[PDB]
């Protein structure tokens, strides 16, 4: 005769994310759909004296 | 109002979806009507692999690598029902009668022929004088320095089945060594910890780590006997031999008396083989043996891949 | 949980673990006594008051 | 059996040096470690090879076999991507050295360090204030050739000491000098002065020829010093009628096939032991080409 056991699992899981963190607040989050293939990026300023 | 999160679960699970192989094909030969429908599968299967024609003909988008099992069967004197899975072994040829016996060998079954792991290795072989019966000219194969030329490398045992006189012994000879009678279950190769030397901390800008790091094996007849030496290191088949020819020196001073001016039939100190291949900048492990009288430490390393090289003079 | 790290190392593996724990038993007893007398009159049927 | 590598500059491009370098696609270099994420000095061959340094070309074969090898594959403004050469792996490989040798089908090709020239095989990225130094990979024939001119000339160097100039011309620049090929004459760079850890091939080398010296047979002395005197022959121009004396003082006792059988087999078994001390390059194996594109497969 086959026996067949049961042995239990559990989780030590919490639910984190990013926004609901206030860190968030220091930067600004934008989701490129693509940014494997961006091979460089720059921002340009201008400043008059 | 949950935020969504930044990463999403659907490209997840489509990609590694389109990851995963097609299964393999069961043929049901009992029942009758089984049977004919996956025979009409393996006809659209081929029709669906081998016609140019078409577009989703063509599969070949997106390895091998079990070992070469190779069986050999050995006397139960010549061999321990305990000794532990992996370690390598070295055969020896017959001249005659061959089916008999193949009498493969162990290492520490060479550490008695060759005469703490002295007294483990008795524990195991109390009598070995089978041992001596193995090989008939060992005192002649000695000085003829002919012994490295027969004891060829096997390297790890996987199973051996059990029988009175004789033992079923399954080999790897090349490729990374794995198990059988499971999905394919991995072993692990045992080497004792005394009487193996680090030749890449024996001398110890940066020196360069490479990926894979090799296993040698070498034998020297000194004035104290023949004895064997396997050495763990990773930079060149070019650069081992010399770095061994330099640790020995000390060992070479004393053969000045041995050597014969008539016949140069004896010069030779040794000869050095690669074993196979393991991973770097990883180390090995430390572990006893479990037996009765078990005091020896012994490393044992992951990751070999078996691919046996030749007996090469060192001098 | 694991987190995801960027440097030249392997990646982390996720892990899960197995732990086993051992159900200790506890025995308790308590010793009382009856008089012989205590028990005997329990078999006898009063009528007088 | 999948292996990409990126290795990050921490500055930037600086466009000058980029099209050399993407001219420069698809060739060998050796890298320091296997991981995912490099730096940018262990990449090339810049650590072993210092521009102020006296160059010693065994050291430099000995941090190149080690070394893992890697076939450039893309330059990114800010990256290098790389795939590496896995033991067991077939892949293309295309190739353009400023000494440019032309390759046959089948023929197996050796790495070497870059002996001829600084300036070819390397290219300063002064931004970051390195320079990428590429090994050399040629035909193994031509491979041996100049490996032994080098060995060669690391002895005659500490010979022509102390002797006539007439020795200073002749062997230090005119065997182990120069390199031919078919119409074609390539100069070495030549170590100034003759340095260490060459050597330490060659003590090893000496103590194989006194054991082979130790076991030379007999007949075949007599065989040659009859075919010098006796015939003329295309190998044996070499030596013209006179014999080296040597030879004769040597050869002086008679033959028995029974000495000549053990001396022959341990020479044969100390000839298979110089492959190690010969060889000091990983090899690949040629299973393709094309003149046409420059792209062959090696292996």
């Amino acid at each position: 005769k086959f026996e067949v056991l049961l042995g239990v699992y559990t989780n030590a899981i919490q639910y984190v994310r990013f926004l609901e963190t206030a860190l968030a607040v220091s930067c600004v989050n934008t989701e490129f759909k693509d940014l494997s293939r961006m091979t460089d990026g720059k921002i340009q300023f201008r400043i008059s004296v | 109002m949950k935020v969504q999160g930044s990463v999403d679960r659907r490209r997840l699970q489509r990609r590694i979806a389109g990851l995963l192989p097609p299964p393999a094909r069961r043929l049901n030969i009992s029942r009758g009507s089984e049977f004919t429908r996956d025979v009409r599968g393996l006809v659209e299967e081929h029709a669906q692999a081998s016609s140019l024609s078409a577009a989703a003909v063509w599969r070949a988008g997106l390895g091998w690598r079990p070992p070469v099992f190779g069986d050999f069967l050995i006397h139960a004197s010549s061999f321990n029902n305990a000794e532990a899975t992996g370690t390598p072994l070295f055969q020896f040829k017959q001249s005659d009668p061959f089916s008999g016996v193949d009498a493969v060998f162990t290492p520490l079954s060479l550490f008695i022929l060759m005469n703490g792991l002295t007294r483990m290795a008795n524990l195991l072989y109390d009598s070995p004088a089978t041992l001596a019966d193995l090989v008939p000219d060992f005192g002649r194969l000695v000085a003829d320095r002919r012994f490295h030329n027969f004891i060829t490398p096997v390297g790890p045992l996987v199973e051996n089945i059990k029988s009175t006189y004789l033992n079923k012994i399954t080999t790897v000879v090349h490729g990374p060594v794995v198990s059988k009678a499971i999905p394919r279950s991995t072993v692990k190769v045992t080497v004792p910890q005394e009487a193996f030397v680090d030749l890449d901390a024996w001398l110890s800008g940066l020196q360069p780590c490479p990926a894979d790091a090799r296993l040698y094996v070498a034998l020297t007849y000194e004035e104290a006997g023949p004895r064997f030496t396997f050495f763990q290191s990773s930079r060149g088949h070019c650069q081992i031999m010399n770095i061994l020819r330099i640790y020995y020196s000390p060992s070479i001073m004393h053969r000045y008396a041995v050597v014969q001016p008539l016949h140069i039939e004896e010069l030779t100190f040794g000869a050095v083989a690669c074993l196979g291949t393991f991973s770097a900048t990883d180390g090995w492990r430390r572990s006893a043996f479990n037996y009765r009288g078990s005091s020896l430490p012994v490393v044992e390393i992951d990751s070999f891949y078996s691919n046996v090289s030749d007996w090469e003079v060192i001098l | 949980p694991t987190i995801a790290h960027g440097d030249g190392r392997r990646p982390s593996k996720q892990r899960t673990f197995i732990v086993v724990k051992n159900c200790h038993k506890h025995h308790i007893s308590t010793e009382m006594e009856l008089s012989m007398l205590d028990l005997e009159i329990l078999h006898s049927i009063p009528e007088t008051p | 059996m999948d292996l990409k590598v990126v290795v990050s500059l921490s500055s930037r491009l600086y466009t000058d040096e980029i099209a050399k370098m993407q001219q420069r696609i698809g060739c060998i270099l050796p890298l320091a470690s296997t991981h995912g994420t490099q730096n940018v000095q262990g990449l090339g061959l810049g650590q072993v090879y210092s521009l102020e340094t006296v160059p010693d070309y065994v050291s430099m074969y000995n941090y190149l076999s080690d070394c893992t090898l890697a076939v450039l594959d893309e330059v990114s403004v800010d990256s290098l991507i790389l795939t590496k050469i896995v033991p067991g792996q077939t892949y293309a490989i295309k190739n353009k050295y400023q000494p440019f040798f032309q390759w046959h089908g089948t023929g197996s090709l050796s790495v070497m360090p870059p002996v001829f020239g600084r300036e070819h095989a390397t290219v300063k990225l002064e931004s970051n204030d390195v320079d990428i130094v590429f090994p050399m990979v040629l035909p193994t024939p031509i491979a041996e050739e100049v490996l032994q001119k080098i060995l060669l000339f690391n002895v005659y160097s500490r010979v022509v000491m102390q002797a006539p100039g007439n020795a200073d011309m002749l062997d230090v620049h005119m065997h182990l000098g120069s390199v031919s090929y078919l119409g074609h004459h390539y100069e070495l760079a030549l170590p100034e002065v003759p340095g260490p850890l060459g050597l330490a091939l060659l003590d090893n080398l000496s103590l194989y020829f006194c054991i082979m010296v130790t076991l030379l047979p007999r007949a075949s002395m007599r065989l040659v010093r009859g075919l010098i005197r006796h015939e003329h022959h295309d190998l044996l121009n070499l030596f013209q009628e006179m014999v080296p004396d040597e030879i004769a003082r040597i050869d002086l006792d008679d033959l028995s096939v029974a000495d000549d059988l053990s001396r022959m087999r341990v020479m044969m078994t100390y000839l298979q032991s110089l492959a190690s001390l010969f060889n000091l390059g990983p090899r690949l194996a040629t299973a393709a080409y094309s003149q046409e594109t420059l792209t062959a497969t090696c292996w």
